[PDB]
């Protein structure tokens, strides 16, 4: 994670996987 | 040649170059060629005449603004012979061109010359040892570490979404329209002017761009949205004045998803997501569908993941699972592909050498990329 | 004698006439135009919808769809605003008053001429109607009573074997890529080499420059290595604007596309392939005869070279003692609509037609019963 | 069906009148003036409060309706000519005021372009128009306004009459009359806009090509040796009575090179429509080149239109616009009326035609029901 901390577009405080409700 | 790569991703906004061993583009900076705004001849004015990177962003109120790269294709080749000529500067990466082979970047489906022109000048200007020129679209895979996925590329210039099954391209299942951050750049110009604010100045295109960067995000429910009253949300321009963006906060990145809204014919980010996969074969389907990674700057847009959650929900067949694999890094998953790719020891296998590119000549570019 | 109109729906163009005569009377294409631009406020003289050389004339703002996609049509509406056009304002002819002889591909969804039959009775009011097999009449226009036709137009390529009148249903071989396929290949072709069309009004041109330009090689490897070692092949031409521009190898790799759908990343077999295949399905004894009867139809096979390409491909394929006869008359696009016009002239087919008592006595479904 | 009126609001003028006319019946410097202050208010104003606007709207649309129109603004509809990109406050509020205080019928928010295009009885053109604030390309083809194509620079009437105070304040000699017949430059601190106006309307013109170029190259001067184009003589404008302001020569055809300077970044009001052409539809280019029509009070002056087209063809030779726009033929539109009032007379053909005018126009039953005025932004 600290690695892309100095970069300047890293988008944070989002989720990193948008889905569907899974199903059985 | 043992000596590290570099590897230089060629966005069309913002170009990222740095060594392969690094795990992050070290040296990154926007594409374009700042020139003094009056044709200068007195003394004491902005001199050199060429700013490109901080420079520009140092004096760029009083510069014109000219970029090289439109829709993923080289327009003023001395514009990207001079860019390039900056990424090997003093200032970024601080060596000679001669000593390190290198990894281009270039969009998927462009015309055989940009490859071509692009392939001579790195040889000819610069005397690299070797070049390689590979798809963003497989390189954010790479990036990822997963071998299988649909890459949906939204960069600065060209929106592309390509589908690899296993390290498989589909070459026909690729699908490419021209809608991307310059044109929602350009919508919210528009939109701003509709607000009363005039941005005609090719400097004030970047102001543009960083409200768009700013203060800028997908609704759900665009008409619902409309019909609130919207909060009216201040941002600060670079002189020191203040802006109510406005309702225009969610109407410029709209027309990624509708662009016929302003009367563009083209199909919409969601559209040609949905068709690149349904144009691959029918049992990899679902897997394409529980394989999709976002890439490239236009997809970092706010709530831009849930949007295209629920379009693709709505074209998709029911019931079928869906992962938009967004990572954080989607920015930079490009060039860290390339790096990654450039690690491999097959990659010393894959660039052409100098003397393979004199002695085949121009189509040994474009048979060893296949 | 009351004519009976014939209209062939292509996939791509429409064509319209009267019975008995010589040539179609109205030929557009089938596309619906839109316009595109809906929030700005809009002009005096306009209309919500244009259809046939009126949106293709107004292409530069409206946006096209074709209502018939690989011979199956996907939006009744716009088919129906198409038969509305090919009826009042170009032919210029109440439909109530004339029988109506459509026409349809081979092996297509039986849905489509469901509800063909359902719009000619209910929404036209037509007295009578009649939908035929395309190759059968592009077979009757030619003169021929056996033969192999292989007729490849905008959206569909179908080969249809028949021998002395009779038609051979088992040996029918129909192929998704004609036409539509071309032109998009021609685009992906044209972008490689730097001329990017991606609107479907750049659809038009692009089809244009293949109307204009493309031709089938002979020899596909030679004509490739020429262009690449000469420029001789290139040719120049002139959109609307004016801009000039030069097409070289993708003159003879467009069309190439119909004897190797690989290019087009199908797995289907060329046309020759297919051709010959569906000389083999039928029995021993008439195959000599199909060899030598071999038609040629629609507007694809237009090519220039593509009669001498497939004389040798099926002359490869066949044994060497039978005589392959590739016949390919000059008027063949239209042929598909003349053996029409003959079907609807000959005095024995008064019996052919569904009649409106027919139809409201059984239906769409009699479609299936008469027709084929 | 009573006539319905036309009103096209301006910065610097308004034209008001009535449908079918050849003309407009009053036009007319869009400003109020309230007691107590010298110089008159603008009645148009962007970026304001909309309390202050609402007022200001108020009493100018009662200037228009019981002034230079003499009738009742409840008995007939409104035709009101608005630019294509206004900003919305300003169209709310407009209509607010037309709505709820005059309690017109119906108000159409027309754009000014398609208007100006119904005059000739053409449809299809690349329509300039040179406004005070600003000047606006924007091609029509088939009755569309093609928004995506647009263009728009700040080189209208405004700049023009900053340009001329500069360049006047700069090389300023003004006879004050009261022992001071010699050059006195700088006299006053600021002239008025009025005195700017009426110095560029009667004063300055736009010069030939070759001049202009002349005159643009003498300007850096770099290496140069008396290579500008001999001035005119120069005119003593009289100002207040007694005060005779020298305007220069070289200031009468300098002061306009503005509008068609590149200055390095490929921006004037002729490369504005080579722009907004490039842009266009690959089909809708011929047809938009060959019609050109241009309006808007800049354009009026004198040898604009000759200095514009030279211009355009001399652009469209450059490696920018050789390879598209190269082989192309240039043609300018000549509407019925003067390209002051070409936008009104639109709207005053689009006026008279009553039955249409009707469905079209938003009824103020509608408004008060829903109080949102269409808009070509989304709903
Ligand atoms: N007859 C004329 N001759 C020359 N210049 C004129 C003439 N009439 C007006 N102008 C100038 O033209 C400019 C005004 O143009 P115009 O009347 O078309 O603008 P407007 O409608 O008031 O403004 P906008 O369209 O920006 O809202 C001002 O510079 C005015 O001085
Ligand atoms: N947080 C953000 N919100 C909206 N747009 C963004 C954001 N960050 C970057 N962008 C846009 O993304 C673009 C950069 O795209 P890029 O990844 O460089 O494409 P390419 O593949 O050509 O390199 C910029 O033009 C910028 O406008
Ligand atoms: N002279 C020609 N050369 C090459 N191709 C042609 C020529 N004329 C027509 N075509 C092609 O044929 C197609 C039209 O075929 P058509 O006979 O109308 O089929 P259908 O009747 O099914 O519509 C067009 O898409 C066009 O590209
Ligand atoms: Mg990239
Ligand atoms: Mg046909
Ligand atoms: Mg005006």
């Amino acid at each position: 994670d600290p690695k892309y901390a100095d970069l300047p577009g890293i988008a944070r405080n989002e989720p990193d996987v948008y889905e569907t409700s899974d199903l059985p | 040649i043992a000596n590290q790569p570099v590897v230089i991703d060629n966005g069309s906004g913002v170009i990222k170059a740095g060594f392969a061993g690094d795990q992050i583009p070290k040296y990154c900076f926007p594409n374009y060629v700042g020139r003094p705004k009056h044709v200068r001849v007195m003394a004491g004015a902005l001199e050199g005449d060429i700013f490109i990177g901080p420079k520009a962003e140092e004096h760029r109120g009083l510069l014109s603004i000219r970029y090289p790269m439109e829709h993923g294709i080289v327009k003023d080749w001395n514009d990207m012979e001079r860019i390039w000529q900056y990424v090997y500067s003093k200032d970024q990466l601080q060596t000679f061109s001669e000593e390190h082979p290198v990894l281009l970047t270039e969009a998927p489906l462009n015309p055989r010359k940009n490859r071509e022109r692009a392939a001579e000048v790195f040889f000819e200007t610069f005397n690299v040892p070797a070049l390689f020129i590979s798809m963003q679209a497989v390189l954010s895979l790479y990036a990822t570490g997963r071998t299988t996925g649909v890459v949906l590329d939204s960069g600065d210039g060209v929106t592309h979404a390509v589908p690899i099954y296993e390290g498989f391209a589909m070459p026909h299942s690729i699908m490419r329209i021209d809608i991307a951050g310059r044109d929602v750049s350009r919508f919210l110009r528009l939109y701003l002017r509709k607000e009363g604010y005039d941005f005609h100045s090719s400097s004030e295109f970047e102001i543009v761009k960083a409200i768009k960067e700013r203060a800028c995000y997908l609704s759900i429910n665009p008409q619902k949205d409309e019909t609130l009253e919207t909060e009216k949300a201040q941002y600060y321009l670079p002189d020191g004045s203040t802006i109510e963006i406005g309702p225009s906060r969610f109407r410029a990145p709209e027309l990624l998803f509708r662009p016929d809204l302003i009367g563009e014919e083209s199909e919409g980010i969601h559209e040609v997501l949905v068709f690149a996969i349904q144009k691959s074969d029918m049992d990899l389907r679902r897997t394409l569908f529980s394989n999709i990674v976002l890439s490239g700057g236009s997809t970092l847009f706010k709530g831009f993941g849930d949007r295209l959650l629920s379009e693709v929900k709505k074209l998709a067949p029911k019931d079928v699972k869906i992962r938009i694999s967004a990572p954080q890094e989607r920015l930079y998953s490009t060039w860290i592909g390339g790096s990654i790719l450039a690690s491999l020891d097959t990659f010393k296998k894959m660039w052409v050498s100098k003397k393979e590119y004199e002695e085949d000549g121009a189509r040994s570019i474009h048979r060893k990329t296949f | 004698d009351i004519a009976a109109l014939v209209v062939d729906n292509g996939s791509g163009m429409c064509k319209a006439g009267f019975a008995g005569d010589d040539a179609p009377r109205a030929v557009f294409p089938s596309i619906v135009g839109r316009p595109r631009h809906q929030g700005v406020m809009v002009g005096m003289g306009q209309k919500d919808s244009y259809v046939g050389d009126e949106a293709q004339s107004k292409r530069g703002i409206l946006t096209l769809k074709y209502p018939i996609e690989h011979g199956i049509v996907t939006n009744w509406d716009d088919m129906e605003k198409i038969w509305h056009h090919t009826f009042y304002n170009e032919l210029r002819v109440a439909p109530e008053e004339h029988p109506v002889l459509l026409t349809e591909a081979p092996l297509n969804p039986k849905a489509n001429r469901e509800k063909m039959t359902q719009i000619m009775f209910e929404t036209f009011n037509t007295p009578a109607m009649y939908v035929a097999i395309q190759a059968v009449l592009s077979l009757y226009a030619s003169g021929r009573t056996t033969g192999i036709v292989m007729d490849s137009g905008d959206g569909v390529t179908h080969t249809v074997p028949i021998y002395e009148g009779y038609a051979l249903p088992h040996a029918i071989l129909r192929l998704d890529l004609a036409g539509r396929d071309l032109t998009d290949y021609l685009m992906k072709i044209l972008t490689e080499r730097g001329y990017s069309f991606t609107t479907t009004a750049e659809r038009e041109i692009v089809r244009d420059i293949k109307e204009k330009l493309c031709y089938v090689a002979l020899d596909f490897e030679q004509e490739m290595a020429t262009a690449a070692s000469s420029s001789s092949l290139e040719k120049s031409y002139e959109l609307p604007d004016g801009q000039v521009i030069t097409i070289g190898n993708e003159r003879f790799r467009c069309p190439e596309a119909l004897f190797q759908p690989s290019f087009l990343g199908m797995e289907s077999c060329g046309i020759h392939e297919t051709t010959f295949n569906s000389i083999m399905k039928c029995d021993v004894d008439i195959r000599k005869d199909l060899y030598a009867n071999t038609v040629l139809s629609g507007g694809t096979t237009m090519y220039p070279g593509i009669a001498d390409r497939m004389q040798k491909e099926i002359t490869a394929l066949a044994p060497s003692t039978m005589k392959i006869k590739i016949i390919a008359p000059p008027e063949r696009k239209y042929s598909v609509w003349i053996g029409g016009s003959i079907l609807a002239s000959l005095s024995t087919f008064q019996q052919m037609w569904i009649s409106k008592q027919e139809y409201d006595e059984s239906g769409p479904s009699i479609v299936h019963r008469k027709c084929f | 069906e009573k006539t319905a009126v036309v009103i096209d609001l301006g910065e610097a003028f308004t034209k008001c009148g009535f449908a079918g006319e050849t003309g407009p019946r009053c036009i007319i410097p869009s400003v109020i003036k309230k007691a107590g202050m010298p110089k008159p208010i603008k009645v148009v104003q962007y970026n304001i409060n909309t309390e202050e606007l609402y007022s200001y709207l108020k009493e100018f649309i009662h200037i228009l309706y019981f002034r230079h129109l003499l009738v009742n603004p409840r008995d007939r509809r409104v035709v009101v000519i608005e630019s294509v990109l206004c900003p919305s406050h300003f169209r709310e509020t407009l209509t607010r005021v037309l709505f709820k205080y005059f309690e017109v019928p119906s108000v159409l928010l027309a754009p000014s372009h398609l208007m100006a295009l119904l005059t000739l009885g053409i449809n299809s053109a690349m329509v300039l128009d040179c406004g005070y604030r600003e000047s606006l390309v924007l091609p029509i083809y088939e009755g569309i306004p093609v928004l995506n194509c647009w263009g728009a620079l700040p080189l209208g009437g405004k700049a023009l009459h900053k340009e001329l105070e500069t360049q006047l304040l700069e090389q300023c000699t003004v006879d004050t009359g009261a022992a001071k017949e010699q050059s006195l430059p700088s006299v006053m601190g600021s002239i008025p806009e009025g005195v700017l106006e009426d110095i560029k309307v009667r004063t300055c013109f736009v010069s030939d090509l070759t001049r202009g170029l002349k005159i643009q190259a003498a300007k850096f001067n770099i290496d140069g040796n008396t290579e500008r184009p001999s001035p005119p003589p120069n005119v003593d404008y009289p100002l207040d009575g007694e005060k005779i302001l020298h305007v220069l020569g070289s200031i009468r055809d300098s002061v306009v090179e503005i509008l068609f300077e590149q200055d390095n970044e490929e921006k004037s009001v002729a490369t504005l429509i080579l722009d907004s052409l490039m842009q266009c539809p690959i089909d809708t280019r011929k047809q938009l080149a060959e019609n050109l029509v241009i309006i808007g009070g800049t354009s009026m002056l004198p040898g604009f239109l000759h200095r514009l087209l030279a211009e355009i063809r001399y652009l469209v030779e450059k490696p920018k616009y050789k390879k598209t726009l190269g082989t192309k033929t240039f043609r300018i539109h000549t509407p019925p009326a003067k390209a002051n009032c070409v936008a009104w007379l639109g709207g005053a053909i689009f006026g008279a035609l009553q039955d249409i005018l009707g469905s079209r126009s938003v009824s103020k039953e509608y408004y008060n029901q829903t109080g949102r005025i269409p808009d070509w932004c989304s709903l």
